[PDB]
């Protein structure tokens, strides 16, 4: 026939574009999450309900997480910046035993800088074993760090609270959520559907344990792209959310340095309390509740009590022991119980002030929070878990940072717009 | 119902989707670097696809209506049989790889009754 | 006369200032950031503005004919009476704790006639 | 042919470039700031010079038609032997110094029948 | 250029003199030039 | 005449490379004379 | 000047009113200080 | 810092073999280091 065209605009059709992601409060002076330039208006978004669409999402090759994984190392050494540096502090300490608080206390001396330039005043402050490294024979002690990069003093007004969050791409793009708990997601969604910006995500730090994160619908998922993969391992969502408590009742004073002109360096001041190491509270049947639950799912998988839970080999203090993050504070617990394969069991945990986890990653001041006067008492969910393989032997892993986010991105992917479309009608009503 | 809503609707009855995709297109520290290249961004992105229609004379109509016929090279599709039961994503891909020459033939096209209208008063 | 000229003048008679507000809307360090966060705010005001009117099928003309009739729930105001005195400020206030609807409304009628266009040929 | 293409062709014979001219006007660290500094001044490039032709009624056309008729002061020009050797560049330059008068001008005729459009029905 | 300085007429309008933000927002635009234009200068210190 | 060498500027060892470039702003707007007065 | 110094042995321990309070910063000199008039107004629209 | 800095003890010409009386790593403890210049 005499076919003319026409143009169609402001039609659905897709495609697959990398771009950048905002941030929404949701929602207090200071935070090293900024959570105050992010705009807090959320008016009821409308989540619309698309359907009958085989739209496929990719979980490994989603820039989603890479995108987000330079955000927050962004976040974390711009924030250190504008505020005191600890140098000059790491001279060699003349530091010996404690005259008892004791364990890792080892109550030690600075000899260094006054606060009118030149005089130097022989002052002292406490530190932790695990902070301190050594180089005479048992005094020459000084940071872990101070040999590597420099030391930048956490700034005491910025909090750590993992306070939530949200993404989503500016106007002229969608997100795509496919609503339905049985996606590894390398194929097609069935059940998807539109969100203005993404819901709840608190972008919290730890390893081997996911903690705070989506609650389960009484269901136990496994999400890798080949089970038998020789690179990246097992990643679990767990059952309904299992109350863990961590604390470390052992309150302590503030000490005021003043390391150089409007400085005020800190440091432990000393124990008033009980000399009582953290430690961190988990039920007794809860770890045989989920045991069973991905013991069960795990015979399908894999082969069909052959299962073994065996401790890493070593070789990086960040991967072996559970990295927690609570309170402003850092602690490092010995996870032997819990991935041994077996009232309230306690789990044993100590601290260490300097952390360079945000110097091997992007490269800039290694950080350490200062001591906390008060409490912590934190208490928190788990509901992800991290194993890898080696009868089949499981053990804890995880090492690279693209891990801990991947729980929460499966069902989130970034697509444009392409409102352009042409038709066949009848035309030529001009001249 | 909403932002791209009725997506998975009807082939041609879903115009009634076309106003709200239309509306939401642009209206809708670390973070403000990110703002600058999160909202011009999305300007450019308006008026890039305004750009087209605004060329072609159907500039704010929502329908596009051309003097170039259909061409033997694109495909071979009927009329109220393929227009109730196809997918609108793959009736995209099917012309991707040959969408680019319509938009410099309309405008040619476009051109020509421009100069006409002058001419026949 | 001039930017917001006349302003104070007649109700309905005072268009002749609806010209000159619209070429004055877009066209017109520490301070180098403020203007950036100075400039793209001018921009995507004039296009929010613009975006309403684009829609309706009512782009570049000043006037916006419509379908959709008075409803009595806005409220009853006479012709040639109120439309000779009375402050514009007020007149907007009445009507700005309702005015959303109209935006939607407008779209849902302005659609209709689109898709009859081409039914009607 | 092209960007910019056939600029020394024929005077008025020369359209088919005007398309071409208007698709490219917009589409196309230390230069980070520099190219956030240099893509804000192509927007504005572009809604600037849309900005005179949306207002006088001529919008996505090419053409303006228009009722403010020739003035004396201009210059006499004649009518198709002024129109196939001239240089283009030349002819603005003559009323590139009384030029900003007519854009004044277009509009008190523009917003007229503007007005006589409702009264005329 | 020469601004209009348009007149409006028969306007009652409000002006709130303590609630107005211009001062607001002026009193930090002040304070940012003076601390950043200082950053890009020799420190006393050594001296004290 | 005897030449040296010299320079010393740091406005010479660039200019023999951008003398065939020119940076140049477009003026699209221009009126013609034809007939008119189709509409009201 | 008096004023600048303050005192911390007997009379000579002088030291500057604010180094034990914040850092101290010198202006350029080639940085003026006189108030040029300046304008404020918002963009357009 | 000045350098107490001497001939060279072979290379030669420009080369001005020279110490350094370093400020080291430890924030303390100067070290005589050298290099060449
Ligand atoms: C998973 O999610 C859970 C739930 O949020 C989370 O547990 C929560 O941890 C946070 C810390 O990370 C806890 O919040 C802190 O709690 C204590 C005590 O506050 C409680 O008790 C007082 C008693 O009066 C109540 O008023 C109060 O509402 C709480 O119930 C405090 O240490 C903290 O307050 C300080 O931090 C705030 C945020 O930065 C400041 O705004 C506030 O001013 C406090 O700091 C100031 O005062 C201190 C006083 O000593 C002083 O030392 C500081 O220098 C500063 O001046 C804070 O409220 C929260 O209670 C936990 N929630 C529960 C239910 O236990 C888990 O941590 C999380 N998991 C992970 C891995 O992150
Ligand atoms: C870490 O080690 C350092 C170095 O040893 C240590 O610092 C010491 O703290 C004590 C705290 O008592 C200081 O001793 C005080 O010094 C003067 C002496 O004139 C007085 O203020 C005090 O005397 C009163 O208190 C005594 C009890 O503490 C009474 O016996 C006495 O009668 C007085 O009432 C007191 O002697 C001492 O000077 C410092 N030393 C240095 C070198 O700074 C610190 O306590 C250790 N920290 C921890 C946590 O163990
Ligand atoms: C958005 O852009 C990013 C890059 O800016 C895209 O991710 C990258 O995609 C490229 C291919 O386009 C990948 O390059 C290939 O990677 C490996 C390197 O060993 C190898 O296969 C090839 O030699 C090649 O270099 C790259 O790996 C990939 N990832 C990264 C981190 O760069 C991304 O696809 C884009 N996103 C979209 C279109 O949604
Ligand atoms: C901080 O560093 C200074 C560096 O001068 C240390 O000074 C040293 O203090 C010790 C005693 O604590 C002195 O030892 C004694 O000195 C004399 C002989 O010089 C004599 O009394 C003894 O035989 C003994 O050696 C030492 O001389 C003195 N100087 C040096 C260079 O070491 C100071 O002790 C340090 N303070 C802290 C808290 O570490
Ligand atoms: C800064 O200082 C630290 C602490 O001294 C340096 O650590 C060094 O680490 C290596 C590798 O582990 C040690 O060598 C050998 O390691 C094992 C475990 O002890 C064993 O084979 C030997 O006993 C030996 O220690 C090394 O001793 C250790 N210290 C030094 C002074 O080399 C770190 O490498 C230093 N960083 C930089 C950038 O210089
Ligand atoms: C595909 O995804 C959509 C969007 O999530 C699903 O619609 C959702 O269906 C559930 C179950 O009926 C609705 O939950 C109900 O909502 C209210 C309370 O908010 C109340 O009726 C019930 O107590 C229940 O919680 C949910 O509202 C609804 N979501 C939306 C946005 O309408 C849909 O079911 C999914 N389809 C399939 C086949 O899985
Ligand atoms: C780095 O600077 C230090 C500053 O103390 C230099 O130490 C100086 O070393 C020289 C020998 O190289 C010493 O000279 C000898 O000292 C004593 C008398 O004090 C005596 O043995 C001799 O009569 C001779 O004078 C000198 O005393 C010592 N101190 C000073 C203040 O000069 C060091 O040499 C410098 N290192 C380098 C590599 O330049
Ligand atoms: C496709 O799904 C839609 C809802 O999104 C439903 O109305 C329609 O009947 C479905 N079509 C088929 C062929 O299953
Ligand atoms: C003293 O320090 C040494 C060396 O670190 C340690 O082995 C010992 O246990 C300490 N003794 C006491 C009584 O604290
Ligand atoms: C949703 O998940 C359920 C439970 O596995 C499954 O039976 C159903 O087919 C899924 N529906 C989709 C993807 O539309
Ligand atoms: C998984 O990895 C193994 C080991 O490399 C390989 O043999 C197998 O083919 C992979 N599976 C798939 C589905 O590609
Ligand atoms: C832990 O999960 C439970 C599930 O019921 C939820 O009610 C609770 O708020 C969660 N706790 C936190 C701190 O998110
Ligand atoms: C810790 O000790 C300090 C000593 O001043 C006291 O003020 C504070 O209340 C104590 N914290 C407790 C009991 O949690
Ligand atoms: C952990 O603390 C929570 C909140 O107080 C509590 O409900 C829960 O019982 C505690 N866990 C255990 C194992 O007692
Ligand atoms: C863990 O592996 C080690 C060797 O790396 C072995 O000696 C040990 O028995 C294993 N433990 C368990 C509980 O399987
Ligand atoms: C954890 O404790 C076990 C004994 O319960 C011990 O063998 C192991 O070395 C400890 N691990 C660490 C990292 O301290
Ligand atoms: C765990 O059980 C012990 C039993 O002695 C009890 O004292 C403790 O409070 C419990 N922990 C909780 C409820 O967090
Ligand atoms: C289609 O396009 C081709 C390529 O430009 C042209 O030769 C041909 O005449 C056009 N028409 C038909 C009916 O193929
Ligand atoms: C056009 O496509 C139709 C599809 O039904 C087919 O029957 C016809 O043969 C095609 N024509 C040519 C020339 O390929
Ligand atoms: C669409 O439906 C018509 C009418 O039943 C049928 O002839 C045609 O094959 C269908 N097309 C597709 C692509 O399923
Ligand atoms: C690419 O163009 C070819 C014809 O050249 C066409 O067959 C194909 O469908 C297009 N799209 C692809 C390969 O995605
Ligand atoms: C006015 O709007 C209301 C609310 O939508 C509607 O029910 C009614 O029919 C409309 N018309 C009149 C005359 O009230
Ligand atoms: C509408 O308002 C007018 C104002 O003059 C009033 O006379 C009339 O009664 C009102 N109608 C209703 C139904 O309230
Ligand atoms: C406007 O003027 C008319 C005619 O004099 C008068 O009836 C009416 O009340 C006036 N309205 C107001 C609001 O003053
Ligand atoms: C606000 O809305 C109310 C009714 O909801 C209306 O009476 C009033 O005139 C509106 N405007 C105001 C209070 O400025
Ligand atoms: C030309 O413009 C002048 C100046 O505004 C005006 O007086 C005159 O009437 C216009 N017409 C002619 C034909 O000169
Ligand atoms: C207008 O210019 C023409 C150019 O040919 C000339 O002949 C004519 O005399 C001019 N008219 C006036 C009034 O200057
Ligand atoms: C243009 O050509 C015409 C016709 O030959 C001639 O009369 C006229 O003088 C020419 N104009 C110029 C400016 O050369
Ligand atoms: C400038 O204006 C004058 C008259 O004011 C005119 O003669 C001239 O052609 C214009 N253009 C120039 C000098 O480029
Ligand atoms: C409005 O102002 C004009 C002058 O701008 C004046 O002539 C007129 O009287 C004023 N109207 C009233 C009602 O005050």
């Amino acid at each position: 026939e005499q076919l003319w065209v026409t143009v169609y605009y402001g039609v659905p059709v897709w495609r697959e574009a990398n771009t950048t992601l905002f941030c929404a409060s949701d929602a207090e002076v200071h935070n090293v999450w900024a959570t105050h330039a992010c705009v807090p208006t959320d008016p009821n978004p409308q989540e619309v309900v698309m359907g009958n669409v085989t739209e496929d999402f990719n979980m490994w090759k989603n820039n989603m997480v890479e995108q987000m994984h330079e955000d927050i190392i962004s976040l974390w050494c711009q924030s250190l910046k504008p505020c005191v540096k600890l140098t000059p502090l790491c001279v060699t300490l003349h530091c010996t035993n404690v005259t008892t608080m004791r364990e890792e206390m080892k109550n030690c001396s600075f000899n260094t800088t006054t606060v009118i330039r030149d005089k130097i005043q022989k002052e002292y402050a406490l530190f932790y074993k695990l902070d301190i490294v050594p180089i005479n024979t048992n005094t020459s002690y000084r940071l872990i760090n101070c040999n590597t990069s420099v030391i930048t003093q956490a700034c005491p007004k910025v909090s750590f609270e993992p306070i939530p969050i949200h993404y989503c791409a500016p106007a002229g793009f969608a997100i795509l959520k496919c609503n339905n708990k049985t996606f590894n997601g390398k194929g097609p969604c069935r059940n998807v559907s539109t969100v203005q910006c993404t819901h709840g995500i608190k972008p919290v730090v730890s390893t081997q344990l996911l903690l705070n994160g989506s609650l389960a619908e009484e269901d136990i998922i496994i999400r890798s792209e080949n089970f038998t993969n020789n690179g990246k391992n097992i990643i679990v969502q767990l059952k309904e959310p299992v109350k863990i408590n961590c604390t470390r009742p052992g309150n302590n004073t503030r000490r005021s340095i003043n390391i150089g002109p409007g400085r005020a360096f800190y440091a432990t001041g000393a124990i008033i309390g009980d000399i009582r190491k953290a430690h961190c509270n988990i039920s007794t049947e809860q770890w045989n509740n989920t045991l069973t639950q991905i013991v069960d799912k795990l015979r399908e998988q894999f082969g069909n009590k052959t299962i073994i839970f065996n401790q890493s080999s070593g070789g990086d203090p960040e991967v072996v022991m559970h990295t927690f993050n609570c309170g402003g504070e850092f602690f490092y617990c010995n996870s032997t119980q819990l991935f041994n394969s077996t009232d309230n069991i306690t789990l044993p945990c100590r601290i260490k002030q300097v952390i360079n986890m945000w110097q091997e990653v992007g490269g800039c001041g290694a950080m350490y929070a200062p001591p906390i006067r008060g409490q912590i008492d934190c208490s928190s969910n788990i509901t992800g878990l991290i194993l890898t393989r080696d009868n089949e032997t499981f053990r804890p892993g995880g090492g690279n940072m693209k891990d801990n986010w991947r729980s929460e991105l499966y069902k989130y992917k970034v697509v444009k717009i392409e409102p352009l479309g042409i038709a066949p009608t009848r035309a030529k009503r001009r001249v | 119902l909403g932002f791209l809503g009725a997506a998975g609707s009807t082939m041609g009855a879903a115009s009634l989707t076309l106003t709200v995709q239309a509306r939401l297109l642009l209206s809708g520290t670390v973070w403000g670097i990110k703002q600058l290249q999160a909202r011009v961004l999305a300007i450019e992105r308006y008026l890039k696809d305004q750009q087209l229609l605004g060329i072609w004379g159907c500039s704010g109509k929502l329908i596009c209506t051309t003097t170039v016929p259909w061409n033997t090279s694109w495909s071979n599709k009927s009329y109220d049989y393929i227009w109730n039961n196809m997918t609108w994503m793959q009736w995209e891909r099917e012309i991707d790889n040959y969408t680019g020459f319509i938009y410099t033939l309309i405008e040619e096209s476009q051109n020509q009754q421009e100069k006409n209208e002058l001419e026949l008063l």
